């Protein structure tokens, strides 16, 4: 279909099960590091495997009630959830 | 000695004659930046008033890197006439 020739959002999915920092290996890769070197470490690929299962969704300002419509206003009260096996990564969500 | 001992090392050659042409006014000065820091980097009305309910105030600390602090509201005095001042420091919310 198509490539994209960076990070995607989605790419925490991978981390969890491959136990791989992409991000990271971004840096040391754009700093010279060999991929089987000592920063990155990365396993050999057969050696790569997946762990269990991943699981991503977003949240959103759009509302499903109005075909998706971005709402527009101030956050007064916000709670995350937090967990063993949970990632949250703020984004436009917070107390203020 | 006599300063190096109060105080826990880092001694420069102009904190001695400070000393010397004002006793009682440099151990002043002492006693506040151990209090409340460099005071010197508040903008002056910010120095003489503080601030009101709902400002927002910048403090330049280094290029690049500053302080942005609003405060949101003051207290009641509790029945120990402590205040309850209401912060959000740097996207941080903090209470004084």
């Amino acid at each position: 279909i198509e490539v994209n020739p960076r990070v995607q959002v989605e790419h925490t999915i991978t981390e969890m099960v491959t136990g791989i920092d992409i991000v990271k290996t971004q840096i040391l890769v754009a700093a010279g590091a060999d991929l089987f070197g000592e920063e990155i470490n990365m396993p050999q690929q057969k050696d790569i495997t997946t762990l269990g299962y991943a699981i991503q969704c977003r949240i959103t300002t759009e509302d499903p009630l109005n075909d998706f419509m971005p709402d527009t206003g101030t956050i007064i009260a916000y709670r995350s959830s937090g967990g063993f096996g949970v990632r949250l990564d703020a984004g436009d969500g917070f107390q203020g | 000695e006599l300063l190096e001992e109060e105080q826990q090392g880092p001694v420069t050659e102009q904190d001695i004659i400070s000393y010397v042409l004002y006793p009682k006014v440099y151990e002043q000065y002492i006693q506040t930046r151990n209090q409340y820091g460099n005071l010197s980097l508040l903008d002056t009305p910010t120095f003489f008033f503080g601030m009101r309910n709902g400002e927002t105030v910048e403090i330049e600390i280094d290029k690049g890197k500053r302080l942005i602090i609003k405060l949101e509201t003051i207290s009641e005095p509790d029945e120990n006439g402590n205040r309850t001042i209401y912060y959000a420091m740097n996207g941080q919310a903090r209470r004084i």
